[PDB]
């Protein structure tokens, strides 16, 4: 909070909106990159999960409850009905910020997202390991 | 081996053309209208779930496919 006064609302209500906001973007993009906008979006899906999951949660009904959270897609508590805002851990549902709405620092997901997108990319690279 | 498949192709359209007219609304052919129904749902798919977008998401996208059979085969 102190050294960044930038951080985004929520941790996990961005995903919902992530992919649909790449849904979105997906759309238009067309040929078979508007699917690598989608599967890109796919990727995402876990962060309310394994959430869940360790919190012994249903994923779906709340990142599904999430993803219908919204009319245009926003992290914000003034439309928790028709935008995202925030989220839980034990019980995993999204919250405002004051709620128990989760933040998160703007800085450490896009590290986060940028490494797993060129990791992956580079395990994508090969197709051989060879040794004699 | 060639001569049969356009009197099946002659019949064919005699069926839609007579099925054009025993039906007076004719859409899109070729699969154009699963697609928006897709995203149609993709709306669901963000618009409806506690959880059904997971229904939403893999429903519609079988639409898509009997069009996507044509462009694979």
């Amino acid at each position: 909070v102190l050294e960044s006064k930038s951080v985004v609302p929520g941790g996990g209500a961005v995903e919902a909106a992530l992919s649909i906001y790449l849904e979105n973007y997906a759309t238009s993009m067309g040929s078979r990159e508007q699917l690598a906008i989608a599967e890109f979006a796919r990727s995402l899906l876990v962060i309310p999960n394994t959430l869940a999951v360790n919190a012994a949660q249903d994923s779906t009904d709340l990142v599904a409850k999430l993803r219908a959270f919204h009319n245009e897609a926003q992290v914000n508590p003034e439309r928790k009905n028709l935008k995202w805002i925030g989220l839980d851990l034990s019980n995993g549902k999204p919250r405002d910020n004051k709620q128990a709405g989760v933040f998160e620092p703007t800085i450490v997901k896009v590290k986060s997202l940028k490494f797993a997108t060129e990791a992956a990319i580079t395990i994508l690279r090969i197709d051989d390991l060879i040794k004699l | 081996q060639f001569m049969e498949e356009t009197e099946r192709s002659l019949h064919d359209a005699i069926m839609i053309v007579r099925r054009a007219i025993k039906n007076d609304s004719v859409v899109a052919g070729g699969g154009a209208i699963e697609m928006e129904l897709s995203k149609y749902l993709r709306d669901y798919s963000r618009t409806i779930p506690g959880k059904q977008q997971l229904l939403i998401g893999a429903y519609a996208k079988a639409l898509e496919i009997i069009p996507r059979q044509l462009c694979d085969n």
